[PDB]
């Protein structure tokens, strides 16, 4: 996560795996318009939302 | 059974949510996207009326009241 | 390098595998927070030090 206000320009870092992920059995970089609609989960962006 | 959006099926034998009622976009001929869901009712491309309608904004002064209330061809622009 | 003019803009590349290393016997990221403290070596900021 970075400021990059150039007043207060700073940043953080952690290391973190974050390694690309895919629901279903098949590895895809972008989900195909067509498939089957499987269950899934997602972050929903919906701000007010409580997890 | 279960269809594409694993969710229920209207009237006419066609599958339907209630996430896509509101997605703006009509999805079968019976019940769905007409009836209340939470909306943004004006894209950019629409113009509000004070009624609370919402109405394509090209449809503005175009010479037909198509919002209720008229508001889409009052002089205040016309 | 680079220098940022646009027009006067210009960029030279050399074939150098500058791979992340290491100091110590664990890899990391990031010096972490704190852990032992041992020798290494580092290029010192100040251009007055001589090589
Ligand atoms: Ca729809
Ligand atoms: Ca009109």
């Amino acid at each position: 996560v970075s400021i990059t206000s150039g007043a207060s320009e700073n940043s953080c870092t952690v290391e973190k795996k974050i390694r690309r992920k895919f629901v279903g059995r098949e590895e895809y970089l972008f989900p195909p318009v067509q498939g089957k609609l499987v269950k899934c989960h997602v972050y929903d962006r919906l701000k007010e939302t409580s997890a | 059974a279960k269809c594409e959006p694993s969710q229920f099926q209207c009237t006419n034998g066609r599958c339907i949510t209630l996430l896509w009622k509101c997605d703006g976009d009509e999805d079968c001929v019976d019940g769905s996207d007409e009836k209340n869901c939470v909306k943004k009712t004006c894209a950019e491309s629409d113009f509000v009326c004070n009624n609370g309608q919402c109405v394509p904004s090209r449809w503005k002064c175009d010479g037909d009241p198509d919002c209720e209330d008229g508001s889409d061809e009052s002089p205040e622009q016309c």
